[PDB]
């Protein structure tokens, strides 16, 4: 568990020199950057409960074999534990944002999670839809062009942190494949 | 002045102002200090005691049960530095993959308490004397200790369970590296469950995933998670609680018996398996 | 690594809840301390030199035995050493004070620290010479601002009290 | 009480070290943030009625079936067991907002309400058909300032994402 | 475990009311406070270690038949026994300073210390001294007047929250004996 | 305590047996070492006092800076607790050594000490002195018999070995 | 756990002073002896199944309330828990004889005893009437005068150490009741 500051002073560990004006500089970013970040967070973790039950149901929508006898989310059962799976995803996705490094998201959730589902068969390629969907849900709600529910915010450029998530998303959805 | 009710429950004063006749030693063990306990959070602190007496006022003992009390207190914290060390809360104590679990974990652990209260009184004579030879047996010829655990009830039981847990020996965070290990592992546990209930009906307490309905689910949730969490786990992380797990389980259940410390080193789950407690 | 934002990442993890306002509140406290403690990072990043060897110098200017022959620093190789042990202890006060919180200290200088020091025969007064020293030389308002001088002083005194 | 300091004290506490630089700073955006919360908190109390009396109203407004002689509030009792428990949900959400975090609300509000709701044939879409109602009446510069409106926000959002 | 806010919150729950305008002004005298608190128990967190060595250093200076054969302190064992819970009492405290509120104090420490110091022997009044001695040696830290370290702050009234922290003190002092 | 008749008493208890032949060779051994270690307990008893004099007085011939002011042992008080404190720790060598193993010194003189050593700014390298001078002073045949002081060497060696 | 030993170092702690002449010359009486107490031991801790079988046989034979319906001794379970109890009672004792001192005896067993029999009803009297029955078999045996088995020793004075073995047995029997 490491967020961007434990990541510059692993870094300079490794190299076993002191701290320095450069790596500082791009942390002063990171810290004058600040609000954006925590508005962002403010805004995922708000909308989350929506974002899994709308990417889940879409999931099942692309390919109605899920909800086929034999399917992966036939039966209430295993519906559940796919709510739940989303849900989790999700929660890690954001402590990813506060953390600013993906050091969370890599031992606490990433790890081993391949493995698991291919030994409870679980299709690959559908969880990956799945985190696509979150993937798009959550940038429309950081960007705040979500078409529903649009709150009122100071007006910047959010194009990074927008990149930053989007990154997230894809490191899970590249490990789950 | 006060009453006849409270001034059974208060106190004693001193020989020179509050009393002049010379009590005696009878009376420091009818009265005395009362206090009745808080309701306890664990099935490790749960059989032992009163917790109160409305309507009687014990006295000089009710000091031990407290003392008790507030040293098996002080026995988890330090149990628990072990699984939050660095100040960061580690993997070991999550306590829930959804928002709302914890509250239904809360619940299910403190009923599990008051069904541990309900079990009978031979059972928990029974354990009481099981668990007190064995932290006799690892206490290490610590004569201090020993005293202290021939006295204290509670003590003892989360001096067990608090071990177990912070050694990492438990049967819940080893998992096995073969199929030849889960089979032994396997019935190595089933023939600890056949040893203590022979009866083939199932004991108040025990396993007990029922109380109430919707309760079962949660329970194979929660055990689920706990094995991928279980399984996550680091190189260093896998090889001290395999090590521990070998030897606790060794110093309490090998007794130069070559045949069960050879099936202990081998195989360290089943060794796990065999730590119960 | 013990932080703010890993203390409350790690509580979250642990109850298994959703970042809320509270872990908002904390990672803006660290936001807002920021600056100073880096500020005071960026100067022992300037001039680290200087306070290892005026913290070794004074550290033998205190315990002359050390160089009798008897105990360990005897030699040039182990006044290098004990130099060397110094500046370690110096990249230590200035990581934990880039990240925020004790942790990489803690985990890489304190933890474990007992045994070796007092198996090799190291007294823990010598270090408390040195720290104290370089505490006592530190100074109000001429080379740092005095806010963050204060997260300084604090991350030293840490070291002091997890030391003797 | 799930808050900032009781999170931080919570977790030296359970480690057993002394209060460090990371919990500090953590107060420090506790007592940073508190001024913008506390204001809200001012205003929740001032027009709890009408802000109760216009959610039930736009409740029952979208849902009219409940008013129906089968479900539940079918009764002018039942009505009124619908604005004292909207009621107590605008004051949890003033606790909550004056303590900071969600430790008030969700130990009072949320731990066990899924039994009770689910168990007395009581729908969540009805709450949060209040919820939501408040939230799109809410406002940007009129009523509040835009800061402390963002901490109200999140609440009243925690109790929508916290029951459906 | 309840600081100032949820003091205030569970007085205002028992009186079934909103928290009002009044208690939060109290509320700001807390916040209205803060940096004051912030660097005393900056202060005190500091130089704990040598609070705690001082004081029972002091305890055992008074009575010497606390080192006398058959008193409490007579062993290595005993003695380490004796720091580990000056240190751990200077511990609480210290939560409670930042807290607000002696709750911590009074769930975490206090429920049950003195029938385990009467079961085991520990003389109350002797605890009583050295919980005295961290009071005596913990105002003159965190009013900056000890007489060997003595440390830059900018100067103002903090004569307050020494009464708090007497107060936390005075507590636990009436809570062994 | 720690002892032979102690360890397989608390093996038979611990293992749940009747007590056989193993434990009764085990105190036979017991009873036949006997003799040597109590010898050298009744030539402890005897000149205990110049035992801790001359090892005090080496000790500080050594270590001079403790007289300084700085160090510890600058006060004729404190001087007098080093001397008590060596005079403990001989009375808990013939204590063990009259037991017979290293269980009455073990609980009563090293379990623990290394917190109230650390904290107090005791070096154990003055102690180390002190009981390596006393092995040093020893003597093969003049004093004692051979065989009990190989007794005596190996608990105060234990003392060394348990201290650094 | 206490030897002979360990209670001479242990009063002699509490005298704080060296352990002394005087002390030491009792405890070549105990050296001195060994090989009796060895031999003792040995007789004891063999015939130690069979005087288990006799004492509790005895003791059913006195009163055959026990074996009546509603007694103690009723159905096999409750018979084999009082035949284990007999077992243990003794092999506590035999450890008291190899220590020389009944610390073992009085933390290990005796230590809650009473209350654990009067917990479950069972009649103490007749556990003192099973407790005298070992005695007198137990001391029969350490004389080697018994009736049944009588094997080769080189003679002498066994008295003072059955005295001893005496000694613990009314220890455990006044303890019980
Ligand atoms: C160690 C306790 C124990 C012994 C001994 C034993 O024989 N079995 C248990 C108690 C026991 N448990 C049940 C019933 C259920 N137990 C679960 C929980 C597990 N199921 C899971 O999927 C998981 C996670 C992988 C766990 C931990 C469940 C779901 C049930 C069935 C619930 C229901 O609605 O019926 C029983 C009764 C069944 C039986 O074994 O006869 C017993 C005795
Ligand atoms: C190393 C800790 C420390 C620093 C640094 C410092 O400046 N002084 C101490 C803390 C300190 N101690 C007190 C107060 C008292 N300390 C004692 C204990 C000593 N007095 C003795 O006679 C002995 C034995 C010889 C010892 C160990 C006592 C008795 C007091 C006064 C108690 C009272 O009732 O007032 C103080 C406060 C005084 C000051 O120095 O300003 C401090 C900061
Ligand atoms: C594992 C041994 C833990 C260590 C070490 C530690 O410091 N605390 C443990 C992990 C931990 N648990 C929580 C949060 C909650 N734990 C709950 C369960 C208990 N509450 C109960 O009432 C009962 C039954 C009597 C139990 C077993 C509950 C509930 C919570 C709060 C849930 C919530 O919604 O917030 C935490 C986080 C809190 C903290 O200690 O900082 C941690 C780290
Ligand atoms: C985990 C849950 C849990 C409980 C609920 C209790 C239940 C409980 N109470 C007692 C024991 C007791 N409980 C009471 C209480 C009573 N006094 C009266 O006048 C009333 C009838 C009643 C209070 C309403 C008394 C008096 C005893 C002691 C009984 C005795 O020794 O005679 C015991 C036996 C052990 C002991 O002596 O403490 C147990 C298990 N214990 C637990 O561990
Ligand atoms: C040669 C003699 C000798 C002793 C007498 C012991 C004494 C001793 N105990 C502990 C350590 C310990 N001792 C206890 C015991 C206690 N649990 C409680 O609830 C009670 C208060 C108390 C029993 C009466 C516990 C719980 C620990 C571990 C403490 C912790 O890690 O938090 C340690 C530190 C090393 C360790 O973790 O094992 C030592 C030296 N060890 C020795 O070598
Ligand atoms: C997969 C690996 C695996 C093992 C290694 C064993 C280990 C093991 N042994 C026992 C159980 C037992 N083991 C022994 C053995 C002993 N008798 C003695 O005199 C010696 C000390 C020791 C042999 C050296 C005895 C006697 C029991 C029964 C104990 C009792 O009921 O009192 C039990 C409890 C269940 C049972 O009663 O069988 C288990 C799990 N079982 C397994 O599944
Ligand atoms: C990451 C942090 C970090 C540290 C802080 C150091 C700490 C440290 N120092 C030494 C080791 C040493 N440290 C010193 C230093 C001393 N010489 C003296 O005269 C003084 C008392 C003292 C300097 C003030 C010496 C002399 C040794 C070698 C000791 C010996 O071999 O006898 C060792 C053992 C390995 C080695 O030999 O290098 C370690 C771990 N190492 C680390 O990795
Ligand atoms: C501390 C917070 C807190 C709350 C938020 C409430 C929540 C709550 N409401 C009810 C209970 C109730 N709540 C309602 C309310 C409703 N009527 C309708 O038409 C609507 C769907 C809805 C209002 C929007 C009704 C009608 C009942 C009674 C239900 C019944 O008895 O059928 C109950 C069960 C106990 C009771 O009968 O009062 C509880 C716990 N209570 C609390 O303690
Ligand atoms: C994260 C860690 C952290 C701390 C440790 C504090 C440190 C701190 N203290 C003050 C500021 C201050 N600190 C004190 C404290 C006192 N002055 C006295 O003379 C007494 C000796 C002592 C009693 C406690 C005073 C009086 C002020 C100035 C008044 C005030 O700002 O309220 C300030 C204001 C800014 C400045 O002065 O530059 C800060 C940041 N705040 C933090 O965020
Ligand atoms: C049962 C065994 C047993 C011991 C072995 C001692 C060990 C011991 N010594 C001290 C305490 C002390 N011990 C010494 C001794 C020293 N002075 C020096 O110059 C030398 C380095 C050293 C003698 C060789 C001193 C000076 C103190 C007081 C330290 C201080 O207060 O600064 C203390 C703390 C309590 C006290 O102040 O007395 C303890 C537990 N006590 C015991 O109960
Ligand atoms: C390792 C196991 C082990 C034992 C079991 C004992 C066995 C033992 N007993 C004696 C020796 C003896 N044993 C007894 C014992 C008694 N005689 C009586 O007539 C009584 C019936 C009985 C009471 C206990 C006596 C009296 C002696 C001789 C006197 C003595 O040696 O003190 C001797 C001396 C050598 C010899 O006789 O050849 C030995 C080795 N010692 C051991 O090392
Ligand atoms: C000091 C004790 C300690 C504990 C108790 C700990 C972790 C821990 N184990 C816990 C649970 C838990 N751990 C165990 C461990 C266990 N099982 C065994 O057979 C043995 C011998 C065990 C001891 C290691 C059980 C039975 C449970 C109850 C089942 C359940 O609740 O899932 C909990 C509670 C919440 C959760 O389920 O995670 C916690 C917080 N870490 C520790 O250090
Ligand atoms: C008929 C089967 C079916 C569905 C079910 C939906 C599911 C769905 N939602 C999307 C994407 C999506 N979904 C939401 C969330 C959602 N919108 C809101 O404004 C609120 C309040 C929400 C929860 C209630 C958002 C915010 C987006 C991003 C697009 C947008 O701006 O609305 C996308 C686009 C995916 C992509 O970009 O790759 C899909 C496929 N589509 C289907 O064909
Ligand atoms: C009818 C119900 C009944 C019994 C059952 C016995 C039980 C019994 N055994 C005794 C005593 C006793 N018991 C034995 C042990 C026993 N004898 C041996 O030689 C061998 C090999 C034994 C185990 C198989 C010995 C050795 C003695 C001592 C007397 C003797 O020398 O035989 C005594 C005398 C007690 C005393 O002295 O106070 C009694 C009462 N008596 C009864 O009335």
């Amino acid at each position: 568990m490491l967020d961007a500051f434990s990541r510059v002073v692993v870094n300079s560990d490794s190299k076993a020199a002191y701290v320095g004006g450069s790596d500082l500089q791009s942390l002063k970013t990171f810290i004058s950057d600040g609000n954006k970040r925590l508005d962002a967070v403010n805004c995922i973790v708000s909308n989350a409960s929506c974002i899994v039950s709308d990417a889940i149901s879409g999931m099942i929508c692309e390919n109605p074999g899920l909800i086929a006898p034999g399917g992966n989310c036939y039966t209430n059962r295993r519906m559940a534990a796919c709510l739940r799976d989303g849900e989790i995803i999700l929660r890690y996705v954001s402590y990813a944002l506060l953390a600013g490094d993906s050091s969370v998201l890599d031992d606490r959730c990433l790890n081993g999670l391949k493995e698991t589902y291919i030994a409870l068969g679980v299709p690959t390629a559908s969880t990956s839809r799945a985190v696509s969907i979150m993937k798009a849900a959550s940038t429309a709600f950081i960007m705040n062009t979500a078409s529903g529910r649009k709150i009122e915010i100071a007006a910047g450029d959010c194009q990074a942190l927008q990149s930053e998530a989007a990154a997230y998303f894809d490191k899970v959805g590249s490990a789950v494949d | 002045v006060v009453d006849p009710f409270q001034r059974k429950f208060q106190s004693i004063g001193k020989i020179g102002i509050d009393y002049s006749r010379p009590k005696k030693l009878a009376t420091y063990k009818r009265v005395g200090y009362s206090v009745g306990l808080d309701f306890p959070n664990a099935v490790s602190m749960a059989g032992h005691y009163s917790l109160t007496d409305c309507t009687r006022a014990g006295g000089a003992a009710k000091i031990l049960m407290k003392y008790d009390e507030y040293c098996a207190k002080g026995m988890l914290q330090v149990y628990k530095r072990s699984a939050v060390s660095t100040g960061v809360y580690t993997t070991k104590c999550t306590e829930a993959t959804q928002p709302g679990v914890a509250y239904d974990v809360r619940v299910f652990n403190r009923t599990a308490a008051f069904r541990q209260a309900q079990k009978p009184v031979n059972v928990r004579l029974g354990e009481q004397y099981a668990a007190r030879k064995a932290c006799v047996t690892l206490a290490h010829n610590c004569s201090r200790e020993e005293a202290q655990f021939k006295n204290m009830p509670m003590s003892c039981a989360t001096f067990l369970a608090g071990k177990m847990e912070a050694m990492g020996t438990c049967y819940r965070t080893v998992r096995p590296s073969s199929k030849a290990e889960d089979y032994m592992a396997g019935s190595v546990r089933m023939q600890v469950y056949q040893k203590g209930n022979a009866s083939g009906v199932y004991p108040v307490g025990g396993c007990e995933d029922g109380h109430a309905k919707g309760d079962a689910d949660l329970r194979r949730v929660i055990a689920l998670a706990s094995e991928y969490r279980a399984a996550q786990q680091g190189a260093a992380a896998v090889t001290g609680a395999q090590y521990a797990s070998s030897k606790m389980a060794i110093q309490l259940y090998g007794h130069s018996c070559n045949h069960e410390e050879g099936q202990f080193c081998d195989y360290p789950a089943v060794a796990a398996a065999m730590c119960r407690y | 690594m013990k932080s703010v934002i890993t203390t409350t990442i790690s509580a979250a993890d642990a109850a298994g809840r959703f970042p809320s306002s509270s872990d908002l509140e904390s990672i803006q406290g660290n936001i807002q301390r920021a600056s100073a403690r880096l500020e005071a990072a960026e100067k022992l990043s300037g001039n680290h030199e200087a306070v290892v060897k005026e913290a070794g110098d004074a550290c033998f200017a205190k315990y002359s035995y050390l160089k009798n022959s008897g105990e360990a620093g005897d030699s040039q190789e182990k006044i290098n050493k004990c130099y060397r042990d110094v500046d370690h202890y110096m990249r230590l006060i200035n990581y934990s004070l880039v990240v925020g919180g004790t942790g990489p200290l803690d985990e890489w200088g304190i933890a474990g620290s007992r045994e070796v020091y007092r198996t090799l025969n190291l007294p823990g007064s010598a270090y408390i010479a040195s720290f104290t020293f370089t505490r006592d030389r530190l100074c109000v308002p001429r080379d740092m601002s005095s806010q963050a001088g204060v997260e300084f002083v604090a991350a030293l005194d840490y070291v002091i009290n997890s030391l003797s």
